[PDB]
């Protein structure tokens, strides 16, 4: 089966510029002196969407800031400028052999200008304390670059079992990245603590960013 | 042109599905129908394709016995049937034209089928409350996906962020926050509106001050 090796496995390209995906074949897609290489991009929950097909071919409806390069085991997708609709997972697909196969694929991110994460802490409501489960909920909201590390504590005392992360997709229209952080408990040592603290680090500072609430 | 796959499905360990693929805008008769999968966060596997004109299919080796892809040549429709279900053929099921020397050029929407043992079950839903506020819904305990979940009817949709849900323990949890001015709120009603289809379910929490 043949292995296609893409890289990277994620780039950041500012508007304007331009945006360099490679595919490596762990063998040649040559046949009949056509390269049977196809590109891809896909948006979150869409179907994929041909790009280019045989190495250096459009797709219908795409446009030549699209293109395609390359015979025998090297390939590249070029997309210059990039727009700000291009933020997208990019996979290239071989058909010159049975089984077809994609390779792994690049995701790729509009860079924007750094942008602290908007940090809000929530205390279990009074609801869910009555079902015996309290949940602390931490949001940091449209930041950017996406690499972010969120640390609980309560009391002071560092918390990392029962802790959940989710994270949304790059904001078509910001550009920025948001997280939710929860932190389950007991009731029962929910009520035994005091002080609950959301902590991240981020790019914007060298210093943790603190959140917290005294259940006072 | 329209290749318009079957609904979602939920279904339990060893069982089997039949997909389907209805298409339009070409000739049916001439083209090449794949079906692929595509876990979450992951990449596509090609699993077959078959020729519409002869009937005759090709299938990934990795797959081959849990698949069986037929056409019905009257009604331009493709179809899968794929048996042994486990947990990890809980996945999205896409049809696309083409195969071959052919790259497939258009794509179905994708059939989601779950595989689980896991019983349907109901979210509980609790009101996060506290210039800007922010506001939020935390949806916990359901099955299976997905829940909805909307501000003031759908009305109020800047400032939101919907977290992709996760699941612990065999049961999904996801949240959603809003930000809005704080002369806004609690002045004016701000309200979650969440939805579970599987089990029939919506729930509406108003958000007021602790």
């Amino acid at each position: 089966q043949l292995v296609l090796t893409q890289s990277p496995a994620s780039l950041a390209v500012s508007l304007g510029q331009r945006a360099t995906i490679s595919c490596r074949a762990s063998e040649s897609v040559d046949n009949y002196g056509i390269s049977f290489m196809n590109w891809f991009q896909q948006k979150p929950g869409q179907p994929p969407k041909l790009l280019i097909h045989t190495a250096s071919n459009q797709g219908s409806g795409v446009p030549a800031r699209f293109s395609g390069s390359g015979s025998g085991t090297d390939f590249s997708l070029n997309i210059h400028p990039v727009e700000d609709d291009d933020t997208a997972m990019y996979f290239c697909q071989q058909s010159e052999e049975v089984p077809l196969t994609f390779g792994a694929g690049t995701k790729l991110e509009i860079k924007r200008t750094d942008a602290a994460p908007t940090v809000s802490i929530f205390p279990p409501s009074s609801e869910q304390l009555t079902s015996g489960g309290a949940s602390v909920v931490c949001f940091l909201n449209n930041f950017y670059p996406k690499d972010i590390n969120v640390k609980w504590k309560i009391d002071g005392s560092e918390r990392q079992n029962g802790v959940l992360n989710s994270w949304t997709d790059q904001d078509s229209k910001d550009s920025t990245y948001s997280m939710s952080s929860t932190l389950t408990l007991t009731k029962d040592e929910y009520e035994r603590h005091n002080s609950y603290t959301c902590e991240a680090t981020h790019k914007t500072s060298t210093s943790p960013i603190v959140k917290s609430f005294n259940r006072n | 042109v329209q290749l318009q796959q079957s609904g979602g499905e939920l279904v339990k360990p060893g069982a089997s599905v039949k997909l389907s693929c209805k298409t339009s805008g070409f000739t049916f008769s001439s083209s090449y129908i794949s079906w692929l999968k595509q876990k979450p966060g992951q990449s596509l596997e090609w699993i077959a394709w078959i020729y519409a004109g002869t009937g005759g299919t090709e299938y990934n080796q990795k797959f081959t016995g849990k698949a069986q892809v037929t056409v019905d040549t009257s009604s331009s429709t493709a179809y899968m049937q794929f048996s042994s279900l486990t947990t990890e053929d809980s996945a999205i099921y896409y049809c696309a034209r083409g195969g071959s020397s052919f790259a497939m050029d258009y794509w179905g929407q994708g059939t989601s089928v779950t595989v689980s043992s896991a019983s349907t079950t109901p979210p509980s839903v609790y009101p996060l409350a506290p210039s800007m506020v922010t506001l939020g819904c935390l949806v916990k305990g359901y099955f299976p996906e997905p829940v909805t979940v909307t501000w003031n009817s759908g009305s109020l949709s800047s400032g939101v962020h919907t977290f992709p849900a996760v699941l612990q323990s065999d049961l999904y949890t996801l949240s959603s926050s809003v930000t809005v001015p704080s002369s806004t709120w609690p002045s004016e009603t701000v309200t979650c509106n969440v939805a579970h289809p599987a089990s029939s379910t919506k729930v509406d929490k108003k958000i007021v001050p602790r």
